[PDB]
């Protein structure tokens, strides 16, 4: 409830209190997705101005990850303390979203860690908030992710929701069909065969009422 | 609560207070919501509960070994049963800030008679 | 809070004892009981429920203390490990009624689970609804309220078995297929609504609702479902396993049929 | 000669019996009558079940009457404790050079036993800081034991 | 109309019972009707029951020819199948369960008793024979309900079956169909003897009209546990206990060979209804396969 409270305490609010409004909202701790206040027209108008750095941190924190702060560092502005947590975490429910059994040399690499402990900690303290579920194995190192939430997406992603749902939809009418096929061969297979031990028994009917002559 | 024996009894009235809303204004309600939903306590926070204790509520039989110092490093192993396949000893004294074979040797005593 | 785990044999039985008092009556009547289940640390699972005879003095209903003790001790002897957990009855929103009711309840168990079935509802889904007494401070006194819960439906195959064979009510291969068959079916038209849901947004026809197309990338992502090294060997264990069953059930019938042969030509070409 | 089942049994007997009339006998019967009860690991604690009550404690002989005690709570510490400490009147007794090493070695069996329950591979030389022997003597426990 | 059954007359019970039409004739009653909380009741007790027998009685009344089962409580007795008339043992808590149930509108009385055979079929042991001659002399009138949990979850079908029995010394006409049953060798002498002493009712099964707004209400998050459930985990302990008794029959099977009636025929039928099922086990496997590993990019 806390993104919808901030949008309409950002109602008509512009310019340096729309980025500090923007600020809080990327630190305020439960707040993971950031899709309906990038909708907000005076939100996108930053783009035309001195402002455009903030809008630049929102959509990097809407549908980027931690390594993408690697290379526009300079030109982003400073990052806090918990917006820095906040990102990582994001990254972990990026790279969930893809496998399911995520190497520990990944998470290090991306994440920017030099420790297996911080690492742990990190990723325990991501799974207290709810927003991925998993164990971690240690002799095989690897977090195997049982579930994660779905983050920000674009107006062009929703043709790959198209595209991976028209697959299932037809695995299922595919899978039905062949489970009637196999329903009707093997009723004619019950049939064809209890037909055929019949007239055997007629036949052999027959042959012992034309013996009595 | 939080100072009472292990038990289902003390789970019931641990949900009780969780169900309550006049106790997130508490400084405790930090570690009561890590006691019932099975977290982890750090050492900071186990620091300042016993700061804000009582005298005659730090009870520490025997030698030492505070009883809440105890319960909070059985309830820390339990509960990192849930978030790992299989810990090493060096990485398990370091989650509960114990030497390593105080580690195994808790981790030993728990498995053994039900509690793991 | 808790997370709460139903079964179809409480519904069942709430049904049956709204039906009997009706029926009895000739007009339809508020009835009350009690529900019997486990409970591990947050997980409360309701598993079966009894009747409880209740007496409605002036404009307020009682239940008889003594009675649900006789009842306790009743079933403590068939099922041990079970345990008291809570109440239902049938009607509508949650009424005064109701919380007084589950004051007196409350007087028996600390934690009182609160059940309330719809017989005569007008939605599409099922009338169960589960509540917790949560108390509060207000205007100088204490107000008691209720929380709703969301529950599951609990998992047996005996009870799914018998669940399946009570609601149908009328080749061996071709009567498995078909409980498979209408599983499947409501799978798929489930996908497919879901489907034309994100097209229309994409295209144009509802509002852009953003926690949809949200919850939709997330179910895409969930696919496939655990691939991993270790599944596809397990699953082929399972399948050699049945195989090599298969195969000596086939060589059994082949030696019957063998032996009949064998018994029907030493009667023809017998020689001796 | 050792075998004593004979004498094991008479032991509770002979403890009223000839308590009033054996007093030469009485300082070593009471020395004895634990050994029965002793040896085959249930009986709790006989310091307090029979009319011994007036007896009870002896200012010399202490660590005696607490040694069925280390022997029920398996505590190998307590044992090895006493028998150095008080060496010489625990262990003095004849009787006692039959049986010590039959006592000493009942404690270390449970002690393995509950030490191995949580473990799926351990190491020998960890096992022989617990029961203080060295490792060639818990292997040939372990191999008597396995078998 | 429906629900009509579920009405209760006292004074029609009592012209019937009073009546006694089934004193006359011994195959009076033919039809077995049931209600589904009581099938399913009996179906949870049996399956809580594990490999041991259960036992409970159940609740009812008489309409024609009909034995029409409107509920069932189970009973605190403990080693059935081998003590003759348990529920007396619990006979006390008989009055004091429906002493109860009279009181919260359940006026039904009760009309028979129900067991569990679990792994070994439906029928009627030596032991079972006598409870229920003793029954039927002093509780007409009264059925015998015989209940297969582990067999029930194995083929997916409900296993039950509602049989009477014979007067003492009545000869019953011819009546031998005998449909197969499969049964494991340490009990096949019981069927052998007591076979032709009872006759089984015609079972059919009912709901009301609420129960079937619930149940099609309750096929919404349902489906879930139909595909989401895997057989083969389930019943691998019983499809190793049927391996072991077939491996025993054949023992027998070509003892006879080498020389109680073609018992080469029987063990073959058993192998083919445990290999039925352990492929069944797997189409559904094969089908989750399908469906939920195979969408991938
Ligand atoms: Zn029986």
């Amino acid at each position: 409830n806390l993104l919808e409270q901030f949008i309409l305490l950002a109602k008509g609010t512009s310019g340096s209190a729309l980025t500090a409004l923007i600020s809080q909202v990327l630190e305020a701790p439960g707040v993971y997705v950031f899709g309906e206040l990038l909708e907000l027209a005076n939100v996108q108008e930053l783009a035309e101005g001195a402002n455009a750095a903030y809008l630049q941190l929102l959509n990097l924190f809407a549908y980027g990850t931690y390594p993408d702060y690697i290379a526009n560092k300079e030109s982003l502005p400073e990052l806090s303390t918990a917006q820095q947590n906040k990102l990582k975490h994001l990254t972990i429910v990026s790279l969930a979203s893809r496998m399911k059994c995520i190497p520990y040399s990944v998470l290090l690499k991306d994440l920017e860690m030099r420790n297996l402990r911080e690492l742990e900690d990190l990723i325990i303290e991501a799974v207290y908030t709810d927003i991925i579920q998993g164990k971690l194995d240690q002799r095989n190192q690897l977090l195997e992710v049982d579930f994660c939430i779905g983050r920000d997406i674009r107006k062009k992603d929703i043709n790959n929701i198209v595209k991976t749902l028209h697959e299932w939809c037809d695995g299922c009418e595919a899978v039905l069909l062949g489970i009637e096929q196999q329903v009707l061969r093997a009723n004619q297979y019950k049939e064809n065969h209890n037909r055929t031990q019949q007239q055997v028994e007629a036949e052999v009917t027959n042959i012992k009422k034309t013996l009595k002559a | 609560t939080i100072l009472a024996s292990a038990g289902q009894q003390r789970s019931r009235m641990l949900a009780t207070l969780f169900k309550d809303e006049r106790c997130q204004q508490l400084a405790a309600y930090g570690i009561l919501e890590k006691m019932y939903l099975d977290r982890i306590i750090r050492g900071n926070q186990l620091q300042e509960f016993a700061a804000m204790l009582m005298p005659h509520q730090k009870a520490t039989t025997a030698d030492g070994s505070s009883i809440l110092d105890r319960a909070v490093i059985e309830h820390n192993l339990l509960s990192a049963s849930k978030l790992y396949n299989n810990i090493t000893f060096e990485e398990l004294g370091a989650l509960l800030e114990i030497p390593a074979a105080k580690a195994e040797k808790i981790a030993s005593q728990m498995i053994t008679e039900g509690r793991m | 809070s808790v997370s709460v785990a139903l079964h179809p044999l409480v519904i069942l039985n709430i049904s049956d004892h709204w039906i009997r008092m009706r029926s009895q009556e000739g007009r339809p009547v508020q009835v009350i009981g009690a529900l019997i289940g486990k409970q591990e640390g947050r997980n409360i699972e309701v598993m079966n429920s009894f009747e409880l005879l209740s007496h409605t003095v002036e404009e307020k209903i009682i239940i008889d203390k003594e009675y649900y003790y006789t009842k306790e001790e009743q079933f403590k002897q068939v099922f041990k490990e079970l345990e008291f957990l809570g109440w239902y009855t049938t009607g509508g929103p949650p009424d005064p009624s109701d919380i007084h009711v589950h004051k007196q309840v409350c007087e028996i168990i600390e934690s009182p689970l609160f059940l309330k079935l719809n017989p005569m509802t007008k939605h599409t889904d099922l009338p169960v609804s589960v509540f917790e007494s949560v108390i509060d401070i207000i205007n100088g006194e204490a107000t008691m309220l209720f929380a709703e819960l969301t529950y599951t439906l609990a998992t047996e195959e005996a009870e799914r078995i018998g669940v399946d064979h009570v609601a149908r009510m009328t080749s061996t291969v071709a009567e498995h297929l078909i409980a498979q068959h209408s599983a499947i079916k409501m799978l798929h038209s489930r996908v497919k609504l879901i489907l034309e849901y994100v097209k229309a947004s994409e295209a144009g026809e509802v509002p852009f609702n953003h926690e949809i197309l949200r919850e939709a990338y997330a179910l895409c992502h969930c696919l496939p479902v655990l691939s991993t090294d270790k599944f596809k060997t397990d699953f082929y264990d399972q399948c050699n396993d049945v195989g090599l069953m298969a195969y000596l059930g086939t060589i059994t019938k082949t030696c019957n049929t063998m032996n009949q042969f064998v018994n029907k030509f030493n009667v023809l070409y017998d020689r001796q | 000669e050792g075998e004593f089942e004979k004498a094991h049994t008479d032991f509770f007997e002979a403890f009223k019996n000839y308590d009033e009339s054996g007093s030469p006998r009485r300082t070593t019967c009471l020395k004895y009558l634990v050994l029965a009860n002793m040896l085959m690991k249930s009986g709790i604690n006989p310091f307090d079940s029979q009319e011994a009550k007036p007896y009870k404690n002896d200012p010399e002989i202490l660590a005696m009457t607490n040694l069925v005690s280390a022997y029920q709570n398996n505590d190998i510490t307590e044992f090895e404790k006493i028998l150095k400490t008080n060496h010489s009147n625990i262990m003095d007794d004849p009787f006692i050079r039959e049986h010590i090493e039959e006592l000493l070695r009942n404690i270390r069996t449970q002690v393995l036993i509950k030490l191995i329950k949580p473990y799926t591979r351990i190491h020998i030389p960890f096992i022989s800081k617990e029961l203080n022997i060295d490792v060639a003597d818990v292997e040939s426990l372990l191999v008597q034991c396995i078998l | 109309s429906i629900d009509e059954i579920y009405k209760y007359d006292k004074k029609q019970q009592q012209e019937i019972l009073a009546a006694k039409p089934w004193t006359k004739d011994h195959h009076y009653f033919k039809y077995c009707k049931i209600s589904a909380l009581a099938l399913l009741k009996m179906v949870m007790h049996a399956r809580s029951g594990g490999n041991l027998e259960v036992m409970g009685l159940m609740l009812g009344k008489v309409d024609g020819e009909t034995m029409i089962i409107m509920d069932s409580f189970a009973l605190p007795v403990e080693g059935t199948e081998t003590r003759v008339n348990a529920q007396a043992a619990a006979y006390e808590y008989m009055a004091a369960y429906i002493e109860n149930a009279k009181q919260v509108g359940r006026l039904e009385n009760a009309i028979g008793w129900y067991h569990s055979h679990p792994g070994y079929g439906c029928w009627l042991s030596g032991i079972d024979v006598s409870t229920q001659m003793l029954n039927q002399q002093f509780q007409e009138p009264f059925v015998a309900v015989v209940i297969d949990p582990t067999r029930t979850i194995s083929a997916g079908k409900v296993n039950l079956g509602a049989f009477r029995t014979y007067p003492k010394g009545y000869k019953p006409p011819d009546e031998g169909p005998s449909e197969y049953q499969t049964i494991p060798l340490n009990k096949i002498e019981d069927f052998g003897v007591h076979c032709k002493q009872y006759y089984a009712l015609e079972v059919s099964y009912f709901k009301s009209s609420l129960d079937r707004k619930l149940l099609e209400l309750l096929w919404n998050k349902y489906w879930v546990n139909t595909l989401s459930s895997s057989s083969l985990l389930t019943n691998a302990d019983y499809t190793t206990g049927q391996v072991f008794d077939l491996s025993e029959k054949l023992e027998q099977s070509e003892a006879q060979l080498g020389r109680s009636e073609d018992k080469l025929a029987k063990a073959t039928r058993d192998s083919c209804k445990t290999t039925i099922e352990a492929i069944h086990g797997l189409m559904s496997q094969v089908i989750k396969d399908k469906l939920f590993n195979q969408i991938n990019i």
